[PDB]
């Protein structure tokens, strides 16, 4: 999260962390939306490129944390993934399209103050929300910077940008499955997610009902703050995939 | 759901909540 700050305790209730258990291993981030099952991106899970195919035997999943390597022993819940399911159409070989992954726990892990899941978008706050200008919320403990470990988990503000200019930023082919944010070479602010930081939550507050709604997944970039280049994110309402 | 038991719940914004309406 290059430019964020250190998220308030118990900020993000549905924040999640990936683990590859042995050794241990911050792979992702990832979101709790329901006492079972967590979203997540594909390439956190699988990316032949970089030889990554892993199993649940190989996943494991701790929720309600706030720094990044302590135990937090009378808030934290470590939990085992009992399946795996990415989207069938997930494009690794050209432009991340549909990176979306579920992750079914083992056991229903069981709500806290600290530990509580995030609302999945309808078209009426999809439509109302989903516009240009209106930032989001992302939030993770992802490179401090590009090659930078944050100890307490971090968070960022950021503003939603229109398509053609997303579009206009990066050879790759955009698809309607992706939306981008971040400031524009010129606002006066910066801040983006960055590898590692995948997998998380992109959330926007809906003042109908004071309450949070995930309306992306920390999915690609090109760089971490890079001027005139902003990050990609799963658009979840479009894949809102039926698993469950 | 999203409803921060420690923030919505108590009934409290925050550090940067501000921006997101002030954003809208
Ligand atoms: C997994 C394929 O990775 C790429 O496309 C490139 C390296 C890469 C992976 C994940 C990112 C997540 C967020 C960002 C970002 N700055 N929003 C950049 C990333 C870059």
């Amino acid at each position: 999260i290059v430019e964020g700050q250190d998220a308030e305790v118990g900020l993000s209730p549905w924040q999640v962390m990936l683990f590859r258990k042995s050794p241990q291993e911050l792979l992702c981030g990832a979101s709790l939306i329901s006492d079972r099952w967590v979203l997540t991106a594909a390439h956190c899970l699988l990316y032949p490129p970089w030889d990554k195919n892993f199993t649940v035997d190989d996943l494991l999943v701790r929720i309600g944390k706030h720094s990044r390597t302590r135990y937090e022993r009378k808030v934290e819940k470590i939990s085992m993934l009992d399946k795996i399911y990415i989207h069938p159409r997930y494009n690794w070989k050209e432009n991340l399209d549909r990176d979306i992954a579920l992750l079914k726990l083992k056991r229903p892990i069981e709500l806290s103050d600290y530990i509580h899941p995030v609302c999945l978008p309808d078209k009426q706050t999809a439509a109302k929300l989903l516009h240009a200008g209106f930032k989001g919320r992302v939030t993770g403990w992802g490179n401090r910077r590009e090659t930078v470990q944050p100890s307490v988990l971090q968070v960022v503000n950021l503003p939603l940008v229109e398509r053609p200019v997303c579009k206009a930023s990066t050879r790759i082919r955009i698809t309607d499955n992706m939306f981008c944010a971040g400031y524009k070479p010129g606002e006066g602010k910066r801040g983006d997610a960055c590898e590692g930081d995948s997998g998380g939550p992109f959330v926007m507050k809906s003042p109908y009902n004071n309450r949070w709604y995930q309306m992306g997944i920390v999915s690609w970039g090109e760089g971490c703050d890079r001027d005139g280049k902003y990050g990609f994110y799963t658009h979840v309402f479009r894949l809102k995939w039926k698993v469950i | 759901c999203g409803l921060r038991p420690l923030f919505e719940k108590k009934q409290v914004q925050d550090q940067t909540e501000k921006e997101l309406f002030e954003s809208y």
